[PDB]
């Protein structure tokens, strides 16, 4: 499908870099980290991109902390 | 900039409480405002990973490990504004505040250990639980006022200095 992915679960202190660099594998488009929230809002370059995303950072960890990575809610 | 109002309303209260004393200041050339800010956001973390049921075991942990480390270096640079110091009356409220950090933030680490084994558990009580809870939430509550109460004790103790070449923290207001 679409190519946005939305992140939930980040660390409190998490930076913009750490983002990136979570996906450093591939094309960011957009990237919009809430800290109050703990939830990033990545768009890639692709549905493939999107997918790949997904299934690698889908209930990984990060410093500690469970992701939960899966398409945008539309 | 954290917003009005599934977390824990009063970890949430006392997160926004030092958010807003911290967003008071510019983060640049002061990193007790940095990591007081950063404390701010971790507790805010905290309150969700309050309710979390599972997998916030881990994540609890870390993040309450995390918020030490931050405390750790808010009193660490308290102490070195102390240092310089020329004020008496204010070098000693400086000190005297922030030695409890340390000490509060561990009974932190402390309380969320046993709330993280708590997650998940069916066999223990509801009161046991909802005291775990609450204990959770009051030493929350006392992190952070003494996190807000050191940077206003340290913006104080900035006024009076030994040498302008010793340690100097940047208090410019937003």
């Amino acid at each position: 499908h679409m190519r946005k992915i939305l992140i939930r679960g980040l660390p409190g202190d998490v930076t913009n870099q750490e983002v990136h660099d979570l996906l450093s594998d591939y094309e960011l488009k957009y990237c919009f980290v809430d800290k109050y929230k703990g939830t990033a809002f990545v768009t890639l370059l692709n549905g493939e991109q999107a997918e790949a995303a997904i299934n690698a950072f889908h209930q990984s960890r990060l410093r500690e902390r469970e992701l939960s990575v899966q398409l945008q809610p539309t | 900039e954290f917003p009005e109002q599934v977390i824990n309303q009063p970890m949430m209260m006392a997160a926004r409480q030092l958010h807003d004393e911290a967003r008071k200041w510019s983060s640049k050339g002061n990193d007790i405002i940095a990591a007081a800010k950063r404390m701010a956001l971790l507790m805010a973390e905290m309150s969700r990973l309050v309710r979390g049921g599972s997998g916030t075991k881990r994540a609890l942990i870390q993040c309450a490990k995390d918020i030490a480390k931050a405390s750790d270096e808010v009193t660490r640079l308290a102490k070195e504004v102390a240092k310089q110091c020329t004020d008496k009356r204010i070098r000693t409220n400086l000190l005297q505040v922030c030695e409890r950090i340390p000490t509060i933030s561990t009974q932190l680490k402390i309380l969320s250990t046993v709330k993280a084994t708590m997650l998940g558990r069916t066999n223990i009580s509801d009161e046991e639980s909802e005291q775990a809870t609450e204990m959770l939430v009051h030493n929350a509550q006392n992190l952070m006022q003494s996190v807000k109460e050191t940077v206003r004790e340290a913006e104080a103790a900035s006024i009076k200095i030994r040498t302008d070449a010793g340690f100097t923290l940047r208090w410019v207001r937003k």
